[PDB]
């Protein structure tokens, strides 16, 4: 898998609408392109992908 | 190019090895069209 670091998160947009109202562009440092799986941990928000 | 074989170079004119996940995954990668080409 990518070796993911420095991973920091700002909001673009978010309305607390019922659909995915809300979108947060991660910025990261890898080492390698590859798929990596996101999850959010706290349930107040839940992902799309 | 000729990266290992979990990786495939996604054009010609520079090297770029990427997943072979990601051809025919539905978007170009890449400089160069061969992700979705004549899958
Ligand atoms: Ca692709």
């Amino acid at each position: 898998a990518p070796a993911v670091t420095d991973l920091s998160c700002q909001v673009v947009v978010c309305t607390h609408s019922s659909d995915f109202g809300g979108v947060a562009t991660l910025s990261y440092k890898t080492d390698k392109p590859g798929d990596c799986a996101v999850h959010s941990h706290s349930n107040v928000a839940t992902l799309q992908e | 190019r000729t990266c290992r074989i979990h990786e495939i170079s996604c054009g010609a004119h520079s090297t770029q090895c990427i997943p072979v996940s990601w051809r025919c995954d539905g978007e170009n990668d890449c400089d160069s069209g061969e992700d979705e080409e004549n899958c």
